[PDB]
RNA sequence: GCCUGGCGGCCGUAGCGCGGUGGUCCCACCUGACCCCAUGCCGAACUCAGAAGUGAAACGCCGUAGCGCCGAUGGUAGUGUGGGGUCUCCCCAUGCGAGAGUAGGGAACUGCCAGGC
RNA sequence: CAACCCGAUGCAAACUGCGAAUACCGGAGAAUGUUAUCACGGGAGACACACGGCGGGUGCUAACGUCCGUC
RNA sequence: CCUCCUAAAGAGUAACGGAGGAGCACGAAGGUUGGCUAAUCCUGGUCGGACAUCAGGAGGUUAGUGCAAUGGCAUAAGCCAGCUUGACUGCGAGCGUGACGGCGCGAGCAGGUGCGAAAGCAGGUCAUAGUGAUCCGGUGGUUCUGAAUGGAAGGGCCAUC
């Protein structure tokens, strides 16, 4: 009674954990809702509407911490 | 609802047009705002919006 | 604090600048003085500099911060940052309302030849 | 009566225990009851035991109850079908485990508290023991 | 700078020996009067506000700053906007010039004044007292004026203690009461 | 090398507090304000032309453990594989091994340019 | 008669200023494995599962109960 | 259809399990440029008291967020104002997520816009709900077709109800 329902999939997480093939624009992190769980940085950025961490130019993924008070900050150099 | 589907028209002699909605209930003033007209390939004034 | 204020104001562009990996030309200002120095993208090493504090300009000048007293420094920076082969840089008004002394030296260095 | 005056949710899950309580060494009195066993106190019990203590100490002495229910624990009516929505809350139990400081006495002789908690553990599912303040 | 000059001149040194301050750049100065005149009510009338405005703009040499509502959940009622007054701080020159029309033509232009408070002080050392009723001073047609008034006034000095806050003001012609 | 400014590194053992300390070099307040440019009021802020004044505030140093913060050794909790007891729990072999807390640490350490000595 | 706050003790699926084992994703390496792996195409059957172990919701940590995960 | 727990620290997973929301709202509540920063308490102040506005101090995302919840937000995603219509058109490297039908993210390219001195930002809103396939038709456009030929009806195509 009045108890049930539920959203659905909405994966939103790391799909390009650490270094990877890193194509012109994979994802490496689609953890929506977030902006601080994974901050836009490095050769890549994007951070689309749903905050999905873009991932520009091809290369390797990094996953840093640089910046006052934690602050993840995903960056991707060239591999 | 209360939001009618409004349609913006080009001031140009072309039939091209845009589409959206408006709250006529409180905005009985026909809207205009200028948009791109593919036909004339030039940004012009678009009108009609209850 | 007044200082702590300006900082955060420029902290923005000073981020979209680093991100752009572009070479910015900082322009610090003060009641009795005007500064300007071109720092590398890494923001660690400086490339050029021309401040009213330098006698080379302070003497031939009139009053450090006399507006055109800044413009002098403005072009001055351009001078150095040009023979060095440096050109085409982003201006970092650094929280300073681009309009007075900062406006000067800027368009000044701009007119001096700098590309921006 | 001895339950939380409020709570975010009316019904908590089932979960389970894993022995070794946290609050061990008495930090309020000089005696008290120890866990020594696993289990959960139906509160009403801890209250039924509390009365025993008093009705022995007579008066003189301060008592403590480091244990607390806080756990809902539902139940389903008599002749009622199965799985039709989590049953409604019935009582309130208190999850305890080995090494739990049930109660605490001080303002009374060690010979009293002793034969005071013995009348307490009387009404208790868990087998409790006696303890002292101890420097540590 | 009439009273202003008096400060640096007569005052200052007076405190420099009565407080034995090390540097002149310490002696508590006059840090702008604030004023306010919380029109409150407004809601229904609203006009009593614009009236209070001019009635305020009259006193202060500047322009009234009609305020809004912070809480918007006033016990009474009040919404987010709901105007309630007009602070209107003072500016150096006009400020001291106001410190003139006041203390010399304000408190003096009494109603039954027989001594000013000495506890209008604060912690850091800032006095602020409400006239309780606009003394009808140089206002639009003194008699041909709007129904009553009444407002507040805060000095807020650069003193570090109310104690020292006494020297200032008292160093001038602050009516007070002793 | 002493001190100061701009720009970064790293982002609490880099902070907070309490005390002392620094000057017309810089910085800071500070003077003036028709003006450029400003105030839902204000030359407060922003902005301009600049003395006279001063380190008071802010700030920069140095000292100081009261508060943050870093923090083991050891032990405890948990746990992957193999095995055993058994009431829902737990033990053993074996690798991994916290959190808290204890000893202790700790009053940042740095690079580029410039300016005073 | 008591909030708040100070110190001392606990509790949490929908608490977290901490935080594993571990699983997973990727990179490189040796050996082993009668390509185990991927794509495409011909033929399917199968979409009632049961128990035992471990983690659990529900149930009474009842049921040779029920519902997921996993072997 | 959306949010959280169950869910065992990647994704994903059941029940007549435990909880709460959506069927919209905004021409500004969008874009941009410029600027700002709370809640709460203490002290002092006309009418002002529990709390209207004013002043100072402590405090520090405990405020705020159009509407649930979770995540996020100070370089503010929060607040105010000027100017505006990028809530543009055509495309799209490359990815995520689905049995499929689909759905989502998207740098960059061409045309043209707006805001800014400029770097630059803008392809609707802090993000995730706010929704209906196909058919059959209706309306506008188009030298695509049109049954002897020229038209036309009708059909296609694009926009759309
Ligand atoms: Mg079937
Ligand atoms: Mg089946
Ligand atoms: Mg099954
Ligand atoms: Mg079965
Ligand atoms: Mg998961
Ligand atoms: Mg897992
Ligand atoms: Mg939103």
């Amino acid at each position: 009674g009045g108890s049930t329902r539920n959203g659905r999939d909405s994966e939103a997480k790391r799909l390009g954990v650490k270094r990877f093939g890193g194509e012109s624009v994979l994802a490496g992190s689609i953890i929506v809702r977030q902006r601080g769980t994974k901050f836009h940085a490095g050769a890549n950025v994007g951070c689309g509407r749903d905050h999905t961490l873009f991932a520009k130019a091809d290369g390797k993924v990094k996953f840093e911490v640089k910046g006052p008070k934690n602050r993840k900050f995903i960056s991707i150099e060239a591999e | 609802g209360i939001r009618e589907k409004i349609k913006l028209v080009s001031s140009a002699g072309t039939g091209h047009f845009y589409t959206t909605t408006k709250n006529k209930r409180t905005k009985p003033e026909k809207l205009e705002l200028k948009k791109f007209d593919p036909v004339v390939r030039q940004h012009v004034i678009y009108k009609e919006a209850k | 604090d007044k200082k702590s204020a300006r900082i955060r104001r420029a902290t923005r562009a000073r981020r979209k600048l680093q991100e752009l990996g572009a070479t910015r030309l900082v322009v610090h200002r003060t009641p009795r003085h005007i500064y300007a120095q071109v720092i590398a993208p890494n923001g660690s090493e400086v490339l050029v500099a021309a401040s009213t504090v330098e006698k080379a300009i302070a003497e031939q000048l009139k009053y450090t911060g006399n507006k055109d007293a800044a413009a002098a420094v403005g072009k001055a920076v351009a001078e150095r940052a040009l023979e060095k082969g440096i050109k085409d840089v982003s201006f970092d008004r650094s929280g300073f309302q681009y309009h007075g002394r900062v406006q000067a030296l800027a368009d000044a260095a701009r007119e001096a030849g700098l590309q921006f | 009566m001895l339950q939380p005056k409020r709570t975010k949710f009316r019904k908590m899950h089932k979960g389970r225990n894993r022995g070794l309580a946290q609050g061990t060494d008495v930090s309020f009195g000089s005696f008290g009851l120890k866990a020594v066993g696993r289990g959960r106190l139906t509160a009403r019990q801890i209250e039924a035991a509390r009365r025993a203590m008093t009705r022995a100490v007579k008066r003189q002495g301060k008592i403590w109850i480091r244990v607390f229910p806080d756990k809902p624990i539902t139940e389903k009516p008599l002749a009622v079908r199965m799985g039709k929505g989590k049953g409604n809350v019935e009582y309130w139990v208190a999850l305890i485990q080995p090494g739990k400081v049930l109660y605490e006495m001080d303002g009374v002789p060690e010979e009293l508290a002793r034969e005071a908690f013995k009348l307490a553990a009387a009404k208790l599912p868990i087998k409790t023991t006696f303890v002292t303040k101890t420097v540590m | 700078a009439k009273l202003h000059d008096y400060y640096k001149d007569e005052v200052v040194k007076k405190l420099m020996t009565e407080f034995n301050y090390n540097s002149v750049m310490q002696v508590p100065r006059v840090e702008k009067i604030t004023l306010n005149m919380g029109v409150g009510e407004a809601i229904a009338d609203k006009k009593l506000l614009d009236n209070a405005a001019a009635d305020l703009a009259a006193i202060s040499g500047q322009k009234p700053l009609i305020t809004k509502a912070r809480k918007s959940v006033a016990g009474f009622k009040i919404r987010q906007g709901y105007p309630i007054g007009c602070k209107v701080t003072l500016r150096g020159e006009r400020m001291w010039e106001f410190f003139e029309r006041l203390i010399t033509i304000a408190v003096p232009r009494i109603r039954d004044f027989r001594g000013l408070s000495a506890k209008s002080f604060d912690g850091r050392g800032n006095y602020s007292m409400g006239v309780r009723e606009q003394i009808i001073f140089p206002e639009i047609d003194y008699d041909k004026v709007d129904r009553v008034r009444g407002l507040d006034i805060t000095i807020t000095t650069t003193a570090k203690s109310d104690e020292e806050g006494r020297a200032l003001l008292a160093a001038f012609d602050f009516p007070f009461r002793k």
